[PDB]
DNA sequence: ATCGATCGATC
DNA sequence: GATCGATCGATAAAGTTTTTTTT
């Protein structure tokens, strides 16, 4: 895939290229490369570590053991330490055939002193979890989320790419700055808190596409 | 590392009025920065006559 | 201005 | 009837500061 520190064992040619488009004249050439073999730099479950996390099972004080482990510098702070691992370990979608479609996702926050490892627990979720968000600073926005008309540069048309919240399809979405986002936005998180979607209203298409979804907040002071 | 001179806003900062009336943001302030300086000026005799020669 | 295609003439 | 030569016709170009409503 495109993004990604590589290595290529590639060999070495040469081509020519026609300079009019329609005449069989030819002189400054272009190279490529051409490769024969690339590097970058369900998962197979076995039964040793399910024996192994049964011992740990055994051990009652497990919610203390993962009260301890979550924390390599961390101060101690029980409180905290509860609900986090408990929004990881985030139910299920108890869900019934006729009425309901309940599901067991529940949503933390927090708010206070300043920089407490406020980040760097939210880059600490962001480890534990292989598929996931990252907020930015306006990296996303209202429009600049999802419902996209992008002029590409490579065809000069139409491109519906999701935002981050539909994006943690198996992840927590982790986002900040809950006092200063704008007022066009913090409007149709309350939909993907209640209908769990995200009803698109651009010039190309309507959807109602749903989100299984996961959220916790990083407020401010004032 | 960053190195940065915010501008004040218009006049001389009043030292009896408050301060972060010119400054931006403070979260960068309280714990996202370390330590602050300042170049204020008070009219003195002595210094600004050799401040004075140290120009002319 | 150059290249390609079509038509005409010659073998 | 086929091949070669000559003549005629067709083929190649490029953009990104002012002005409107709107948030």
């Amino acid at each position: 895939r495109a993004g990604d520190r590589i290595e290529v064992t590639g060999t070495f040619r040469s081509i020519p290229i026609r300079a009019n488009s329609r005449q069989r004249v030819l002189s400054l050439y272009k190279t490529y490369v051409d490769v024969v073999h690339v590097k970058k730099v369900v998962r197979q479950i076995t039964d040793q570590d399910l024996a192994k996390i049964r011992e740990v099972a055994a051990r009652e004080d497990l919610y203390s053991l993962l009260a301890r482990s979550i924390a390599p510098s961390i101060y101690e702070l029980e409180d905290v330490k509860k609900g986090i691992l408990l929004q990881l370990f985030g139910g299920t979608n108890k869900t019934f055939t006729k009425g309901g479609r309940y599901r067991g996702d529940i949503n933390i926050l927090l708010c206070g002193d300043p920089s407490t490892s406020k980040s760097q627990i939210l880059q600490y979720v962001h480890k534990i979890t292989p598929r996931g968000v990252y907020t930015s600073g306006k990296g996303s926005s209202a429009v600049g989320l999802t419902a996209y008309i992008t002029r590409d540069v490579d065809t000069k048309q139409l491109v519906l790419e999701s935002g981050a919240l539909v994006l943690s399809d198996g992840g927590v979405c982790c986002i900040d700055e809950f006092d200063k986002m704008s007022d066009s936005t913090r409007s149709v998180l309350h939909e993907v808190m209640e209908q769990q979607t995200i009803s698109i209203a651009k010039a190309g298409i309507i959807t109602t596409l749903n989100a299984r979804s996961s959220i916790l907040a990083s407020a401010n002071p004032i | 590392s960053i190195l940065a001179a915010a501008n004040p806003l218009y006049g001389r900062y009043n030292p009896r009025l408050s301060p972060l009336d010119n400054i931006n943001l403070p979260a960068a302030l309280l714990s996202r920065f370390d330590i602050l300086f300042l170049m204020l000026d008070i009219p003195s005799r002595d210094d600004d006559e050799k401040l004075a020669e140290h120009v002319t």
